[PDB]
């Protein structure tokens, strides 16, 4: 005979409570529902105990304490706050991820609110109800800069551009003075002439407005470059294609000073008379609004000096009225067009081919039909 | 000759956004003398000369009374007959 097994604590739960037990005979001990057996420090997968000829047991009882599921993982580009008592990841403790607003976003299923709702299951993980274990996805959003410039334009016009203004201009520096747009948090939309001119060290600044500050700013390594097929080095006369993506080595962390650029989704961005401004540098960040021109009075004006390539892939804007330069914008840069229904910042071109860099229209690269392409190279 | 064919540009953006019914001819009219101290403080004038930029640019709003498209033209005349640009850089 040996003692009738007593629990030490209470969430211990005796398998088949003998009545008595002889020797050679055994009981075994399990927990409820998000408790595991403990015996002092260690975490027990089982508890065993036989009735060791006198009235003892080989092993003293154990004790079922509660489980923990431990420091929930970091959300990239986010964060999490606790609903229960902070600090506490024990059994049925609820957490709330969030992701740094208004620069990243959480994807969304179609739910919400409780989409990044998790709980300390009784498996000792941080589940849901939709979707188990994995955790949620900060998204970034594209438009939308934290300082848009202003609407009411004036006569007294400042074309000094202030921080924030343009989030998505980057800078580079590869045969020469260029520059681009961001997509997302690694990639980087830019002109195939500025990779490979018509007549390489990468090199690729971004996050300021200050050229000084940009290099200030630390480089950011290439990883692959997808140049547009039908963009050829060798002809210097046709800019056909004049598109190439940069995937950038490591993401970057967006912020008021660095925020992505959307991409066309309608024709109506095109339209004529539609306002487009196009950023870049000299020493500092200027900016200035053109008009999108007629596709048929470019050509006139085009053929009617010397012949070039003005295609549908193209598109052309400024005006001869205009005291600017045709060189206004720079290299690479993207023609940005806003919507002023979602109040969102596309790029719709990029500055491509400025033939007489002196005064007239200017043409660039029409992003609507070039859009299914950049797309497949950022999803790879 | 920067600030002139600057601001003969902001003008003429401004005349056709009139054009395509984007911006009422009667809102330029309406600026405060808050928003001129921005405006000429950030593209950088004389903290002196910004009475005397107010003074050029209310001036220059009353000179103007055709309510079209072609004010922006008018009023852009008038900065450069007061010669506003010799108080920007």
């Amino acid at each position: 005979k040996c003692p009738q097994p007593k629990t030490l604590d209470e969430f211990t739960i005796i398998q088949n409570l003998q009545p008595q037990y002889q020797f050679r005979d055994y009981f075994i001990a399990t927990c409820k529902q998000g408790y595991q057996l403990i015996e002092g420090n260690q975490v027990l997968h089982s508890f065993t105990a036989v009735c060791q000829d006198d009235g003892t047991w080989h092993r003293a009882m154990p004790r079922c304490k509660i489980k923990d599921c431990g420091q929930p993982r970091n959300l990239p580009n986010g964060d999490f706050r606790y609903t229960t008592t902070m600090g506490v990841n024990t059994y049925k403790a609820r957490i709330q991820y969030y992701c740094h607003e208004p620069y990243y976003k959480m994807q969304t299923r179609a739910r919400e609110s409780e989409q990044g709702v998790y709980t300390c299951t009784a498996q000792g993980i941080w589940k849901n109800e939709q979707k188990g274990e994995k955790i949620p996805r900060c998204l970034p959003v594209c438009g939308k800069p934290v300082n848009p410039v202003e609407q009411r334009q004036r006569i007294i016009g400042g074309q000094k551009a202030k921080m924030g203004n343009f989030p998505w201009q980057v800078f580079t520096n590869i045969h020469g003075r260029g520059g681009g747009a961001l997509l997302g948090d690694r990639w980087i939309l830019t002109a195939a002439h500025t990779l490979y001119p018509k007549e390489a060290s990468l090199d690729v600044f971004l996050g300021h407005t200050n050229v000084e500050e940009l290099m200030k700013l630390g480089n950011h390594p290439i990883r692959r470059v997808s140049v547009h097929p039908d963009y050829r080095q060798d002809e210097s006369y046709n800019f056909e294609g004049d598109i190439a993506l940069l995937e950038l080595e490591n993401s970057v962390t967006l912020g008021p000073n660095l925020l992505p650029i959307c991409l066309p989704d309608n024709d109506t961005f095109y339209d004529l008379g539609l306002m487009g401004y196009v950023s870049g540098f000299g020493h500092d960040l200027r900016f200035v609004r053109l008009p999108v021109a007629n596709p048929q009075a470019c050509e006139n004006w085009l053929r009617g000096k010397n012949m070039d390539v003005f295609s549908q892939n193209m598109f052309c804007a400024g005006h001869p009225s205009l005291k600017q330069d045709a060189c206004q914008g720079d290299a690479g840069g993207v023609f940005a067009v806003r919507d002023p229904n979602t109040d969102r910042w596309v790029a719709t071109g990029i500055v491509s081919w400025g033939i007489g860099c002196s005064r007239g229209y200017g043409f660039y690269t029409k992003v609507l039909n070039y859009v299914d392409w950049i797309k497949k190279e950022m999803e790879e | 000759e920067d600030c002139e064919n600057i601001f003969h540009d902001n003008a003429y953006l401004l005349k056709l956004d009139c054009e395509a019914g984007r911006v009422d001819p009667v809102e330029f009219d309406d600026i405060s003398d808050e928003e001129i101290y921005e405006i000429t403080v950030d593209v950088g004038v004389s903290s002196e000369d910004q009475e005397k930029v107010a003074k050029i640019i209310r001036e220059c709003i009353a000179q103007v009374s055709t309510q079209d498209c072609t004010k922006f033209s008018e009023i852009y005349d008038c900065y450069m007959k007061k010669k506003i640009c010799n108080y920007y850089p």
